[PDB]
RNA sequence: UCCAAACUAAUUU
RNA sequence: ACGGACCAGAGCGAAAGCAUUUGCCAAGAAUGUUUUCAUUAAUCAAGAACGAAAGUCGGAGGUUCGAAGACGAUCAGAUACCG
RNA sequence: UACCUGGUUGAUCCUGCCAGUAGCAUAUGCUUGUCUCAAAGAUUAAGCCAUGCAUGUCUAAGUACGCACGGCUACAGUGAAACUGCGAAUGGCUCAUUAAAUCAGUUAUGGUUCCUUUGGUCGCUCGCACUUGGAUAACUGUGGUAAUUCUAGAGCUAAUACAUGCCGACGGGCGCUGACCCCCUUCGCGGGGGGGAUGCGUGCAUUUAUCAGUGGUGACUCUAGAUAACCUCGGGCCGAUCGCACGCCCUGGCGGCGACGACCCAUUCGAACGUCUGCCCUAUCAACUUUCGAUGGUAGUCGCCGUGCCUACCAUGGUGACCACGGGUGACGGGGAAUCAGGGUUCGAUUCCGGAGAGGGAGCCUGAGAAACGGCUACCACAUCCAAGGAAGGCAGCAGGCGCGCAAAUUACCCACUCCCGACCCGGGGAGGUAGUGACGAAAAAUAACAAUACAGGACCUGUAAUUGGAAUGAGUCCACUUUAAAUCCUUUAACGAGGAUCCAUUGGAGGGCAAGUCUGGUGCCAGCAGCCGCGGUAAUUCCAGCUCCAAUAGCGUAUAUUAAAGUUGCUGCAGUUAAAAAGCUCGUAGUUGGAUCUUUUUACUUUGAAAAAAUUAGAGUGUUCAAAGCAGGCCCGCCUGGAUACCGCAGCUAGGAAUAAUGGAAUAG
RNA sequence: UCCGUAACUUCGGGAUAAGGAUUGGCUCUAAGGGCUGGGUCGGUCGCGGCCGGCGCCUAGCAGCCGACUUAGAACUGGUGCG
């Protein structure tokens, strides 16, 4: 191409958007914002194909531009704005507040929280420099920066932000034996225990977590995101709590379920 | 135009290559500033990104670093003595990024005697030969202490020239900044010279 | 240890 | 020029090939070995040495035989067989 | 389904090919009732193109004095046009170019740019404002021209266009300078401690030198700080802008929310250039490259940056039988597709990802982004109007036409869905969607069923009939609903609609391969058939016909590419005494391959983990009426639930294993 | 001067094959040599030496001298230049 791409194909889209393949040609190609474009969730396949609350695209606008949404205390009125992991949409006229985090098959949830649980949010830490005159800057997973941080927050670890406010209330240090989900790969979704963080130098790191049921698996430190202190989540996880189940097990679950 | 691909160069075993699309416009080069010494004539350039690089064609004045010291000033440039890299460039006084130039020492000299009350190239009065209190006069006394120029150095400042060094890039950032030659760096480049005569 | 070459196109098992 | 008989389902040589006597020169297999070295090997594009007979080019020699050639026969023909 | 059959002979066993056989995809032939999906000018000509369309865009929120409309005193409110802004670099089409190139996986930018979006930052600088300047379009008015989206002259008038430019913060502080005062000593000299006027400088960004060693990295010449400065007139920043609601303090003075803009730092979408490994045929291509850069060093120039990218000065290198270089390709690459026991073989123009080009080349403007072609500028080729003076061109965009050919569709309707762009809830989209043409192909499925007789059988059951009987339905016709942007079709339901149910099933065959006749008539080595062996010269099981019969059936022949068959290319798996074939013999470098040995250093190997685009394939779930499909659905105010998993050569990364296979340690002990 | 050279061949030749470019003046720039001295402390008297403590040019400097030739570049002329 001479210049950037707009348009996005239909097979091309990610996967976790489960589009159809006979609706049309193209997806909505996400705009540019805090999340990546294989890692977001756009507003309009968020309203339209998982709430069923529009029928069509012109549908999903006509909600937007009313104002009605709400995403980090703020209103968005794009329909592809991305929207991604740890994520509030606030809607606030029915009152329902939800958040975005995976479900243990690697898609976006369905997912309510309660109304005092969408002031806050997390963020892993990306990026610590200091600025002119000395004054330290912190960068989340989100594109969002935060000026005079806490001395002892350091990188990839998770602050928890008030959003309305834009401050820093509490952080969670990357240690052993921490709660932490999976945010990228074959894990995706996935929830457990830091085991060993395994260290190689220029290239990836790589971190064990064990399941909370004896299941153990490895990822990339670029993919783990710390949700709990020690054992207790500070949020609310969605129904499965984030274990993998195989798919005998997902079968009787059915089938103990007719 | 000029293009600055890698593509139109024959390969490392010596097979000739075939292009596979015509020349792109990020590959484009421009001419040479070739910066010469006189009145300011400086051109900009709209490069890429929308920003923009000052080219510059005609220079006189300069900002140079006495080094040890920290002494910087802004003084104006003479003529061009070295180049490595092309000999037929001195001649036509080009200038360019380490090219040795012949600059005028008096921002040198006064601030030298206002800093130690001390002549540097003499064979008006009242900057050396005044009259100070007493702690200020102390003050005077030990920076006395460390006062002596190199002598290879001090004959540079009688002929009112220093010999010089550019230090950036004339036709990127539009300016001649750089440091004066002094030590080893110095009498490496005057037996060059020297040479040369 | 004398010589001694050739053989319907006219077809049906 | 040629080395009969002896001379063989015998020998030697990488193959082509190799036979009178004696001398000289260098080689080599097999056997023998409680010597020595200690894997130095096997097969091999490119490359290399050898390679009957006929043929080629120089010298020498030319007895026998003998392409080509000339005749005598035979033959329907016989520029072939035989002389 | 890991399959063979005919053909050399008088007969036999062989080697061996030819011929069958089965898909697949292109053309074609004959035929064709229904209905659901669906390819479709790639192959030859990346040949040439008439006409039309395919890219524009306005909010309460940049600029309205067009009565073009319009309500009751700078400006109501609509608002054409015009300026300004933004997009037009995406999409779409085609496959000519291109053989470590494109591309793929893998990594890097600690070697760079990045409009927008989102988040920071935006009184950090000590130095007419209650608003500054000029111009221009629309409009009006005079025109010119054969001509065009040509423009001239004159009078107006705007800004978030274009310029210019201040107050406030703002009290100073901090560095340097140092007049000067002051205190404690001192025989004195000297020495010691504060205050300090007046001057110079001061923030980010930029550029260079130097000093010190807040946070980070495997690793910085990183970030931050300190100092000396500089800062381009073709000029970095530091708001002379707009709308909502409008309150509050004592004319004044403050205040809520937005829009728009900003140098800079992140971020997002990327982009570009690098790392490693991977490509078809060819030796009747064996050496290629290099003072016209080929390989490297030093210094620069250029560039967004690393770099022989380029220049100067040097060095003489660099690549190659492990196939360089050269040539070819009926070569865009890949995901993939057809065939298939296991291996393979062939294909991939073609809807997804990446690349390329817009008749051929070349050069550029604008912009964040282009060497752009529904942008300019040339020249070549071609071609269009012309009053001969000139002017305009680019369908490998959608349609359409000509040409080329074996070979490929309507100059249809629509922004309703999918999405994209814009100042935008309103506009636009030949992207896309819907119809038409559609035996490219794929799924489903009519052309009769029954009963009684007449008969035949079989050990009460079944068959055969130009006999008979009323039962059942679609095809078709056809109201209406539904469908949809409006339609059409399907689905639904009235009305009609079957006896030779004339509402008629073809395409190939009948010696053998190979399912099916020694029937009848004609022809007489003729006409003809026949893939192969063959047939025909007067009783043709083979021709031409009739009768019968067979095969597969709304499909079936035929040509050609190709796969299996083919263990007839042989890795699995072939041969080489006489069938095709082992070089005359030996040496010999590459290459290939290498004896045994030990617990009973680097790799290869093996296992595992990551990270690997979907679609396609395998496969889970699910009654599209079934099936091909599809990702849906299901259960009585709503509730429940899916949108799985696998596989993804090699290379690179990760942790276990230590047999096998290489390799390494102490012999002048260095 | 710099490039570039076929058929044919007794491999020597053909060959100055053929074919093309360049050439003035002026101002510079590189490159190509030769002769001399590398003597550290008077250890210390027959401003010079007599025998040796005293030192590291050793990637060569420094002085003087000297021909001719090749290459490159800028300028310059009514495109002229063997
Ligand atoms: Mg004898
Ligand atoms: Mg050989
Ligand atoms: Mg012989
Ligand atoms: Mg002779
Ligand atoms: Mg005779
Ligand atoms: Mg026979
Ligand atoms: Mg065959
Ligand atoms: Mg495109
Ligand atoms: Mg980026
Ligand atoms: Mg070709
Ligand atoms: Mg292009
Ligand atoms: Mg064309
Ligand atoms: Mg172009
Ligand atoms: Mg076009
Ligand atoms: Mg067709
Ligand atoms: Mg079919
Ligand atoms: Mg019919
Ligand atoms: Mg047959
Ligand atoms: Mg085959
Ligand atoms: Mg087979
Ligand atoms: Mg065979
Ligand atoms: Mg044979
Ligand atoms: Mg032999
Ligand atoms: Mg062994
Ligand atoms: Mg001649």
């Amino acid at each position: 191409a001479r210049g950037p791409k707009k348009h996005l194909k239909r097979v091309a889209a990610p996967k976790h958007w489960m589009l159809d393949k006979l609706t049309g040609v193209f997806a909505p190609r996400p705009s540019t914002g805090p999340h990546k474009l294989r890692e977001c969730l756009p507003l309009i396949i968020f309203l339209r194909n998982r709430l069923k609350y529009a029928l069509t695209g012109d549908e999903v606008k006509k909600i937007c531009m009313q104002r009605f949404i709400k995403i980090d205390g703020k209103v968005r009125t794009d329909i592809t704005y991305p929207a991604g992991f740890m994520d509030v949409i606030s809607i606030d006229k029915t009152g329902e507040n939800f958040r975005l985090i995976y479900d243990t098959k690697g898609r976006f949830a369905v997912h309510r929280i309660t109304p005092e649980e969408a002031k806050y949010k997390l963020c892993k830490v990306r990026k610590i420099f200091v600025g002119t005159k000395g004054i330290p800057h912190l960068v989340t997973h989100d594109a969002r920066t935060i000026r005079y941080p806490d001395p002892l927050i350091k990188v990839n670890d998770t602050i928890q932000i008030d959003l309305e406010t834009g401050k820093i209330t509490d952080f969670i240090k990357f240690d052993t034996g921490n709660l932490c989900m999976v945010t990228g790969g074959a894990n995706l979704g996935r929830i457990g225990v830091i085991t060993n963080r395994e260290r190689h130098p220029g290239s990836f790191d790589v971190v064990h977590v064990k399941d909370a049921n004896g299941n153990s698996f490895a990822t990339r430190l670029s993919n783990i995101f710390v949700i709990g202190k020690g054992n207790k989540p500070w949020i609310s996880l969605p129904r499965g709590k984030g274990i993998r189940l195989t798919i005998a097990e997902e079968r009787d679950k059915r089938l103990a379920a007719k | 135009g000029i293009s600055r691909d890698n593509w139109h160069k024959r390969r490392k075993t010596g097979g000739k290559r075939k292009p596979y699309h015509k020349k792109r416009k990020y590959e484009l080069g421009r001419p040479a500033a070739n910066t010469k010494i006189g009145p300011r004539r400086i051109h900009t350039v709209r490069v890429r990104g929308g920003n923009k690089k000052y080219r510059a064609l005609r220079l006189d004045v300069g900002n140079f670093s006495w080094g040890s010291e920290c002494c910087t000033r802004k003084t104006r440039i003479i003529d061009v003595v070295y180049n490595a890299s092309n000999n037929e460039l001195v001649r036509t006084k080009t200038l360019v990024k380490n090219c040795i130039v012949l600059i005028d020492s008096t921002p040198y000299r006064q601030w030298y005697e206002s800093h130690y009350a001390l002549p540097l190239g003499r064979k008006e009065e009242e900057i050396l030969n005044k009259k100070r209190s007493k702690k200020i006069q102390k003050k005077y006394d030990e920076r006395k202490k460390n006062a002596k120029i190199s002598s290879l150095l001090e004959e540079q400042f009688q002929q009112g020239k220093l010999l010089a060094c550019i230090a950036s890039r004339p036709g990127q950032c539009g300016r001649a900044d750089g440091y004066v030659l002094e030590g080893k760096e110095l009498e490496f480049y005057l037996r060059k010279i020297k040479a040369r005569k």
